[PDB]
């Protein structure tokens, strides 16, 4: 991953949590309503793995964000002028202008 | 970069440069779907009108400033060159009117 | 049901002029609260036996066995303390609940684990009511944080640090107080 692609990662590992807690209403429904012992025998093998997998997806997306080393502060920037791009379009334009 | 007490992105709209600094506000647009940005500007469109006045201060020569025209993909990026553009007469006009301090020493007032 | 609802028959306070002594467990005997096979009640079998051997109550009472509503604390002319027991010997004693002159009413004593129970109960049933209709309306966003949806919000109306480089009061504020130093200025 690189650029955005970490973030991205980020992205689709976002809905990635929220039906951690229909696998965890299902956990409490394996002996609340199901009475299975068997079902939270898996999904205590489920759940845990879910929820920490991805904490350890985070934790190590952020280790490594430290290992990357993207600088906190934003520079302030000088007041700029004109990148080349800017200058030669502007020049373009000077074409129309004519 | 980061921003204020909006939660969003502070992105430089004025990356390309000009004079006065410029980032853009990002602003979520719940009916745009995307999310819509805006500046201090109460003006919705600007540039620079030009015309030379008669004795009578009736027109003459004429004409107005006009952007070369960005096609990217993205309008929120074109929206970004808008408010660059935006930022640029400002910083420039406002810069010119600021120098206009001695134009007097042959005749221009 | 045993505690404080009205139970009253006043009439027959009328005919008595109020309470006196034994009598207090005549009224009481009119109650459901009054025991059958109470010694009380059993030695009121007595009385319809040997009826004269009674004494006043206590005596024919606490040296035999069974339930008993004692004497100990009268409060006059309204209370008065009458203890329920269970005699197991003629020395013996086993206390049960303290029934009461309420003044036409007589209670059980309730436990102090009860009324507890219940501020207990209703306290956290207000915590969860507090979270019944109440819950779910600041809608989380990573980005726009908690919401609150409306029809028309009027009425009224960790992220970051850096960023680029009203007072509804017309400063009304400070011309109050300035309020407050000009009203006695000529005068101060």
């Amino acid at each position: 991953s690189s650029d955005t692609q970490q973030v991205q990662n980020i992205l689709e590992l976002e809905a990635k949590i929220p039906d951690i807690l229909s696998s965890a209403g299902k956990c409490i429904e394996a002996i609340q309503l199901n009475n299975s012992l068997e079902d939270f025998r898996k999904y205590s093998k489920e759940f845990l793995e879910t929820v920490e997998f991805i904490s350890t997806g985070l934790r190590r997306q952020a280790l490594e964000l430290e290992k990357a080393e993207v600088p906190v502060v934003s520079l302030q920037p000088k007041k700029r002028y004109a990148s080349t791009p800017l200058s030669n379009l502007i020049f373009d334009q000077s074409s129309k202008l004519i | 970069f980061n921003s204020q007490g909006s939660n969003h992105l502070s992105v430089q709209y004025s990356c390309l440069g000009g004079i006065s600094l410029g980032l853009g506000l990002i602003r979520m647009k719940p009916e745009s779907k995307s999310f819509e940005v805006q500046s201090s500007l109460l003006y919705s469109q600007a540039a620079l009108k030009i015309s030379i006045l008669n004795k009578d201060r009736d027109e003459i020569g004429s004409s107005t400033w006009s952007w070369p025209s960005q096609n990217c993909n993205s309008v929120l990026l074109k929206d970004i060159y808008k408010l660059q553009e935006i930022l640029f007469e400002m910083d420039i006009w406002n810069s010119l009117l600021q120098e206009a301090q001695s134009c007097g020493n042959q005749g221009v007032n | 049901d045993l505690t404080s609802i009205q139970w009253r028959m006043p009439e027959w306070v009328q005919s008595m002029g109020g309470l006196r002594t034994e009598n207090v467990l005549e009224y009481f005997s009119q109650s459901p609260f009054y025991s059958h096979k109470s010694n009380n009640e059993m030695l009121k079998m007595q009385s319809q036996f040997n009826a004269l051997d009674l004494g006043d109550l206590n005596s024919q009472l606490k040296r035999l066995t069974g339930i008993q509503f004692v004497i100990i604390h009268e409060r006059p002319p309204f209370l008065w303390v009458i203890q329920k027991q269970n005699r197991l010997n003629e020395n013996e004693v086993k206390p049960l609940t303290v029934y009461f002159v309420c003044n036409e009413n007589i209670y059980m004593a309730p436990n102090a684990y009860t009324l507890l129970a219940t501020r207990m109960l209703n306290a956290t049933y207000c915590f969860q009511k507090a979270l019944t209709k109440i819950e779910k309306f600041p809608q989380y966003n990573p980005q726009e944080g908690y919401t609150y949806p409306k029809l028309s919000n009027d009425n009224l109306e960790e992220n970051k640090n850096q960023s680029i480089e009203p007072e509804d009061f017309s400063v009304v504020r400070a011309f109050m107080q300035s309020l407050h130093s000009s009203k006695e200025a000529p005068d101060v």
